[PDB]
């Protein structure tokens, strides 16, 4: 599960945030921020715009 | 205060560009070429301009962006220099290094090249704009001024990093100058103050050559919300 944490936490933070994710997915733009929006949305309770381990599970 | 990344206003490697060579959410033009990696904006070649310019207008009351470029050329001259704007119309293709001119709001000037003979370059130089002045070129802009620094950001040995946080009508400008990897080894330039700018509107960087000319890379632009 930490690997799929990682697997795309390119400058390496431990945390994700939308560009990380954009890779992720990769259709068009609107489809994609869409996505994004909707895993900030669910995740990012602390509003900060990263995902953490935590807000990962 | 709080800081929230806005990936929409954002971008960064090591996979910048999409698959098709587009840059998500920024629109670029002219002869800026995205990569992996790093946009070149304007590449060491005669008379360029390109500009990348964020798709979505942008509407934070309080904001930062670090900013992460490399000017490079042999000459201990160089030209034409650097340009990061916020805005409120996509200002793509223009005269003020690579961007529209009569701009609504502010714009950063990386100075390469001394065009009022003065000695004062490279200089990073803060300029406001409310959609009817004209960017004083060949005088860098030495009277529109609001407020200005003197440093030297052509071919240091890290990349230069540019911290422009505008917090409660009060823009300021810090500067790590590519001496340090320490990204968060700031140097205070400038800062203006009492400074409105339009509610809403585009982040862009753009830049240029002439008769003279540097590669302009950006590597990326971080966008938060405070
Ligand atoms: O030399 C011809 C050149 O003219 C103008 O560029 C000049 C000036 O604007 C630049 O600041 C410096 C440094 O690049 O070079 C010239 O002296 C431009 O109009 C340019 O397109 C043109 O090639
Ligand atoms: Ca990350
Ligand atoms: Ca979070
Ligand atoms: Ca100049
Ligand atoms: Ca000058």
């Amino acid at each position: 599960q930490l690997h799929y944490f990682k697997m795309h936490d390119y400058d390496g933070n431990n945390l994700l945030d939308g560009l990380e994710l954009s890779t992720a997915i990769t259709m068009s733009e609107d489809e994609l921020i869409n996505i994004i929006d909707g895993v900030l949305r669910d995740d990012d309770k602390n509003n900060d715009g990263y995902i953490d381990y935590a807000e990962f599970a | 205060p709080h800081r929230r990344f806005e990936y929409k206003y954002s971008f960064k490697g090591p996979h910048l560009v999409q698959s098709d060579g587009t840059v998500p959410f920024w629109a670029h033009a002219g002869n800026a070429i995205p990569s992996s990696d790093q946009i070149r904006v304007a590449p060491s070649l005669k008379s360029q301009r390109g500009s990348v310019w964020t798709k979505t207008k942008a509407a934070f009351e309080n904001w930062e962006v670090e900013v992460t470029f490399r000017v490079t050329g042999r000459g201990r001259i160089g030209a034409d220099g650097l340009a990061i704007w916020y805005a409120e119309n996509q200002g793509l293709e223009g005269p003020v290094f690579g961007s529209a001119d009569l701009w609504n709001g502010v714009g950063i000037f990386f100075d390469s090249f001394d065009n009022d003979g003065k000695k004062n370059n490279p200089a990073i130089v803060i300029i406001g704009n409310n959609g009817q002045i004209h960017y004083d070129h060949q005088n860098d802009g030495a009277s529109q001024a609001l407020a200005s620094c003197q440093r030297d950001f052509r071919n240091k040995p890290y990349p230069v990093r540019a911290k422009i946080t505008y917090y409660q009508n009060t823009l300021t400008v810090m500067i790590n100058n590519g001496f340090t990897p320490d990204k968060n080894d700031y140097e205070f330039c400038a800062k203006v103050e009492n400074m409105i700018i339009p509610a809403q509107g585009h982040f862009g960087i753009s830049a240029a050559t002439g008769g003279l000319a540097d590669d302009h890379d950006v590597l990326s632009f971080l966008t938060f919300q405070l």
